[PDB]
């Protein structure tokens, strides 16, 4: 009755939670899936500050 | 209502606005009061930026705490797995204390009234 | 005379649960006390002590509530420290056929004979009828009360401790009965039964049940 | 689905590109006054496309083509996206709802992986520690200042298992077998993983002996 | 003298249902009472209650309805507290052949003999016929009435808690649901039978059956 | 148990992990509550870095107060000649308040029962 | 005595050292508690630099703030049109709490004595 | 007289864990002490230590608590070093029937007979009642107290080092981890039983059981 | 509201959700079909003659 | 429980080490994988020397 999680994949919400692929999962938040594991994302760095409020571009 | 002391923790789990429970970092779990049956403590969830929400922890086991949302009037808002849960909100317990003092005084006064 | 702490350490070391999260200390203690009762039942030689028990007036007597069965009533303890007269078993039916009102006979300062039947465990009759709460040492199958705390002491022999380890393995491994359809639990049960079977010292459990006096 | 995209809201999708992935920032109000803000990045490269979610709302995006790092505006400030030299962020990953054919309970957890040993994460953590010490010093000199002196970060693994929609345990032991609770029987199991470090794999079994099998 | 709460805690620990959701507390209580009845039947020594019962005037008498089978009638209780005479078993057929109108003779203040047939459990005859409802001590295999609530107490010995747990597991795991297992149920029935088998203290069950006096 | 108000001072004289008295800056000593026999306030030492230890001030004389360590369970620590003594702890005092309130209603109910 | 929760207001209207009222920002007016007749909350007025003074809010009307000076004993000072209205003065409130719990206990004891 | 260190080395050699990282040295010492107890029970000849023990005044006596069962009481130790009289076993029931107040009989400087029942291991009676704590040599199946450290010595003979190794393997490979194997545990238990079976020197275990004088 | 057609006849309408339900008995059919009526979404429906068989799949 | 290493392949670092192909491996350094074995690279030989220091082409 073992369930094994390996070679993780991202979120596919056009699918019932039960009917997802064997290695697909919900809420892939702040994860980079490249090597096949849960590589964490790095933190943003405050490079510079914008002058005028409500900048859209 | 049990009270906490110097307990600041990160919310490792993304807490949905309609969320039953939340999980702090493993090291800070025991830092929160152990609580008990029928016992709760106030917890302020200070996310990134100025937005904040207030709730009470109904019960906690190991690293995970059960929660009751939007109890002191704060709206239910989403939470980033990088948050702060710490401090104690002034309004609720202090209203309860100022009401309990008045209740005790009134009950005592009724006690002398019945005695007489 | 081992404490429960050792047995809990053993059972928490067999099952890879040392901090006791699947099997909490309370339920492991429960399995320890259940195993102690069961092992006393299986082999009475494990846990025997002689208890000073006063007898209410009348021929009819009741042994202490937490005792499975009395095996012997060797000595009738006289007032205060004096060991006093000893007692031998006899048969109730002969006491009944002749002198049918032997219960109405004048109470005696010291009982002389006692009647016990394995069918009726809790009741044993004393001849002559007891008087004014005379105390008698009873060799009875006492049942271990409970194991409420880890540091609590088990008054049982120090190899039945390993027997308790095996029994607790049974009672814990039947929880995950899905694996091998409980084959591992049955294996621990067989190991426990063999452990008590090859107990050459105490009452032989392999031989006829209740054959030993 | 059409429902999910419509609820996300295509009218005010802020777009961006990083490593051939469409960075979409969505901020929409669910009925009854609940707000969800996050970033939905789309990668079609691979066997099958999938969504990687993020929780950094951006007012605007800018992909500097010469140096392929996104610059997104939040709170009147320019932030780079997973730029080098910063401590790893908390990772959220909730597994597929595993409907076991037979209702069982699991008694083995193997959380494999390695602690931070690449030394660039270590350098970033040291820089963060220096920043923490500097802010501690500057707040320590306030004419004074209650609270503050924020706690430094740490690397952790936190896997939470949902029995049938209820969190039963949070396990932090790594590279060694752990144990769930007992007394609960469920058939629709799911796994959530929260950590600041990477995890190789998680395997579950009702018994350690079954864990030997696979 | 253990309450049903402890045994329900066991059964909630064995089946991987501590919240009593799928197996309701009433259902486990019902299995507990079924197990008590079954253990009383299998080994009568488990629960034998000495009951003083008034006797309807006449030779024919009826055993108390909450009694499996009377084993002995030790004392004929004299009025108020006096233990009175003892009673010894006899043969009903010879009581019939000689003095055929033995039912019709003058009743006696104290009965002197009783006749009991295993084939008819609810009827036992007294000789001479009882008069004015004279009461006698009855030692019979009492049936535990019911377990209405969790805190209800079980009057049997605490040693049969393992057998009760095994019986509750056997009956609950026999449920026709996903959460119940069948081979587990068969193994649990075998475990219950073996646990009752090795009861070296009480009435033997494996070697000698129904031959206990 | 007196309370303090806007009181923050430096621990000028280095404090051992086992200390009997503390020495605040000379100017700020009066700002701390004056206290009396058997009367104390709880004072928090927020040292360099995040470490903080709680202590109880049994009494203060002039600018130096006799001190008692380990009240709420914080580990006894060594402190450098620069320190901060300030704040009011939530857990102990407010726990005292919640216990006192419950004692008040319990005693009032007992008085009413005795009257009946 | 009502209480406030995380309310910081810029004192837009300059306040004289003998001032009957002050004005909070329009946005922060509703952030403070509602209040009513006979119900009040104390606030700490933090000027620029270390200057802090404590006041008593008799009542609020919309964004206008009715105020009284020198409650804890802080000297009245002139206020520039950039100031902070935030925080709750622990001294008065917890002192009142300690007095009230003791008063309730004493009243309950007196009720027990009268009943006996 | 071998130390525990050698047996720990063996157990670290069989299980492919020489560094003791998984099967901790405390756990292996625990398995060693459990094995010592188990071999002492299975074959009482493994560890029998002749201990001189003072006897409380009176007929009733208690075996030293760290003793499973006393086999023989060869010598009644006279004061200081003199070996004194020998003691021979008798029957307790006839000591009861004749001179029923044999407990109340005047104490003797040297006991002359002792009565021991296998059913009650912790109690052996002396005749006449002992006086002023007279000491007697007791030959009993002593139980090894514990193995706290590696350097702790084992008072058992070096013969049973193989049995200890097999028992440690059985109780270690029975762990619920990937690194432990189950069929290996069953085979190791069988090997331990066979190794004790072919002990042609000590007390027989396969052919004759519990019949050794 | 799931209605079951034995061999062209409606035998039962079951409304219980997420918990085992029972059909009627005493009818034997080989051409079975399932009809599903609900205002809410439904994950799946699985049928077995016994609960123990439902354990299997 | 045999593990057999035959037909060696090169290094793919965009993969978790446990999830590499059966014959793919880390740190394929100074190896020429042509026939399916570990054929070693030859050592460079000094052919000629350059005149001007810091040559980039």
């Amino acid at each position: 009755t073992t369930l094994k999680l390996t070679a993780y994949s991202g979120e596919v919400p056009r699918t019932l939670p039960r009917l997802l692929p064997d290695t697909a999962s919900q809420r892939a938040l702040n994860v980079r899936l490249d090597n096949g594991g849960l590589t964490p994302t790095r933190q943003p760095r405050f490079e510079a500050n914008i002058s005028v409020d409500n900048a859209k571009t | 209502v049990q009270f906490a002391n110097n307990a600041a923790s990160r919310l490792v789990g993304p807490l949905a606005p309609s969320g039953t429970s939340l999980t702090v970092t493993p090291g800070d779990g025991a830092l929160f009061p152990t609580l008990g049956a029928g016992d709760w403590f106030m917890a302020t969830l200070i996310r990134s930026d100025g937005a904040r929400e207030i709730v009470k922890v109904t019960s906690r086991t190991v690293d995970a705490m059960s929660i009751t949302r939007a109890q002191e009037g704060s709206s239910a808002l989403s939470f980033n797995p990088n948050d702060r849960i710490e401090a104690r909100l002034t309004a609720g317990e202090l209203g309860d204390f100022r009401d309990g003092i008045a209740s005790a005084q009134s009950a005592a006064s009724a006690a002398q009234g019945t005695a007489d | 005379a081992f404490p429960a702490s050792v047995v809990l350490s053993r059972a928490a070391t067999l099952l890879q649960d040392e901090d006791h999260e699947r099997w909490t200390v309370d339920e492991l203690l429960e399995w320890l006390t259940d195993g102690t009762r069961e092992i006393v039942v299986r082999k009475p030689s494990a846990y025997m002590k002689t208890t000073t028990a006063a007898l209410v007036a009348g021929s009819k007597q009741a042994l202490p509530e937490d005792a499975i069965q009395l095996i012997d009533v060797p000595r009738n303890l006289k007032t205060d420290g004096s060991p006093g007269r000893a007692v031998t078993a006899t048969d109730r039916r002969l006491l009944d056929t002749e002198n049918p009102d032997w219960h109405s006979m004048k109470p005696a300062g010291q009982i002389r004979h006692y009647t016990y039947d394995s069918n009726v465990p809790t009741v044993f009759y004393t001849y002559p009828p007891a008087a004014a709460g005379v105390q008698v040492e009873l060799v009875c199958a006492w049942r271990h009360p409970a194991l409420t705390t880890q540091n609590d002491v088990v008054q049982m022999g120090a190899e039945f401790v390993s027997a308790l380890v095996s029994w607790c393995l049974y009672r814990a491994s039947s929880k995950d009965s899905e694996f091998a359809n409980g084959a591992v639990a049955a294996a621990h049960y067989s190991a426990f039964s063999d452990a008590l079977g090859a107990q050459a010292t105490g009452t032989p459990t392999t031989q006829a049940a209740a054959a030993a006096a | 689905t059409r429902n999910d995209w419509m609820k996300t809201g295509p009218g005010n999708i802020v777009g961006g590109q990083f490593n051939g992935r469409y960075f979409a920032s969505y901020e929409y109000i669910e009925p009854s006054g609940a707000a969800f803000s996050g970033t939905l990045i789309f990668d079609t490269t691979g066997a099958a496309p999938f969504i990687i979610r993020s929780n950094h709302k951006a007012d605007a995006f800018f992909h500097e083509l010469q140096t392929g790092a996104l610059y997104f505006l939040v709170g009147k400030e320019i932030f780079e996206w997973d730029a080098l030299g910063q401590v790893n962020e908390t990772l959220s990953w909730r597994s597929k709802q595993f409907v076991l054919p037979m209702p069982t309970n699991f008694g083995a957890i193997l959380i494999e992986g390695s602690t931070a040993a690449s030394e660039e994460e270590q350098a970033a953590y040291d820089a963060e520690r220096q920043r923490i010490e500097v802010e501690n010093a500057t707040n320590f000199a306030l004419p004074n200042g209650d609270m503050m002196q924020r706690l430094p970060a740490e690397g952790f693994v936190s896997v939470s298992i949902y029995a049938d929609g209820k969190l039963v345990k949070t396990v932090s032991k790594m590279n060694r077998m752990a144990r769930l609770p007992s007394g609960f029987l469920a058939r629709i199991w799911e796994i959530e993983v929260n950590s600041n470090i990477n995890i190789s794999d998680i395997v579950l079994a009702t018994t350690g002996q079954e864990l030997r099998n696979v």
